[PDB]
């Protein structure tokens, strides 16, 4: 079950990566959390479509640098 | 770290995916590398922050438009009923891998098409088939040529099995045990091989596994011509993506001390990528290029 925690953890950095992405708006960021996301699991299906959706967002208003 | 490829040579990287099965991916590698390289050396606020959006739209489209050719098995091949292509499917990991730093991609597409490769195109000795040759023989670059087939098309998926690996771990069971038995199998033959492109193609392939090392790294590095590149009689395409593949290894030994030349060569070449048959060059080049700005010292 250290299979849980490293999906769990997945979803953690996932969900920081994209709130840091939110914060700065840089290339960098949105790679990070960009792959991030990419890489949870299916069993968050739903909560990894808000995170991507949450990407597509941030590049919709535009990035800096 | 030597100056980084200047960003005006590679504004034609930026291209529309159109065509089928295969002529899509051929679309969709030179935007997807560019962006890639253009990101890792920093280039955008010199050269145009905008455009990465119009190209991530690009790589998107791509995308999207390969999963019309993504048959029932998880498998690829230009047209839906044409038999699956073992490379073409391997391709399809390899560039959706490097694409996962700039859109959305479904694990269980690139998984799904891993998990096919090992359980039905592996040999029990590792070695890796294709029993339907993609149409556009062009786009794979120095595989074309049918010597060390076994090795060169080997070492070619456990290349994009390694580059998966990362998204695939907790879902495909078998990755590790594939990535061991084709390693053995390049292990075993590596000292017979007679071409430089497989050399550095199963060079690398090794590299990544740590078991390019003792009479196979010496095999790998005197093959180099003048320790600056990896070449054979043919097409200088083939020579450009093989010593791309053979950077790739030099950055996975860490040997920092043969990487200087060997970058040189293929910078003063001023292959800046793109056209017919310019398909793992143009990929390769770039990815080995983004990878050294990102590592060397």
């Amino acid at each position: 079950t250290d299979a849980t925690i490293k999906k769990e953890q997945k979803l953690i950095q996932a969900q920081n990566l994209v709130r840091e992405f939110e914060k700065t708006h840089t290339v960098s960021a949105h790679a990070k959390a960009q792959k991030a996301v990419n890489l949870v699991s299916f069993e968050y299906k739903v909560k990894k479509m808000v995170l991507q959706e949450r990407i597509d967002n941030v590049l919709k208003q535009g990035l800096v640098r | 770290g030597s100056r980084s490829t200047d960003a005006e040579r590679l504004k034609h990287l930026i291209v529309t995916p159109s065509g089928a099965g295969e002529q899509n991916m051929i679309g969709m590698t030179p935007t997807v590398i560019a962006v890639h390289y253009l990101d890792e050396t920093e280039q955008w606020e010199k050269f145009g922050l905008e455009k990465r959006q119009g190209a991530l739209e690009l790589i998107k489209k791509g995308y999207t438009q390969q999963l019309a050719f993504r048959q029932p098995s998880s498998a690829f091949a230009a047209f839906v009923k044409r038999a699956p292509s073992t490379w073409l499917t391997a391709y399809v990991v390899k560039v959706f891998s490097l694409a996962v730093n700039l859109i959305a991609i479904d694990s269980q597409v690139l998984c799904g098409a891993v998990k096919w490769l090992i359980l039905e195109k592996q040999k029990p000795d590792g070695v890796f088939q294709e029993d339907a040759p993609v149409i556009h023989q062009e786009m794979i670059g120095g595989l074309r040529n049918n010597n060390e087939k076994d090795m060169a098309l080997t070492a070619f998926v456990l290349i994009s099995l390694q580059e998966a690996k990362d998204i695939c771990e907790e879902q495909v069971n078998s990755l590790p045990g594939s990535i061991t038995k084709a390693g053995d199998f390049l292990e075993a033959n590596y000292m017979n091989l007679q071409r430089s492109y497989t050399v550095a193609i199963a060079g690398y392939a090794l590299a990544q596994m740590g078991r390019l090392k003792g009479p196979l790294l010496n095999k790998f590095l005197t093959t180099a011509k003048d320790k600056n590149r990896w070449e054979d009689p043919g097409k200088q395409l083939y020579n450009v993506e093989a010593t791309s593949y053979a950077l790739l290894a030099l950055l996975q030994l860490k040997d920092f001390d043969f990487v200087p030349p060997v970058v040189r060569w293929l910078n003063e070449q001023r292959y800046y990528g793109g056209g017919y048959g310019s398909t793992q060059a143009t990929f390769m080049v770039f990815q080995a290029l983004a990878q050294y700005q990102k590592d060397a010292p």
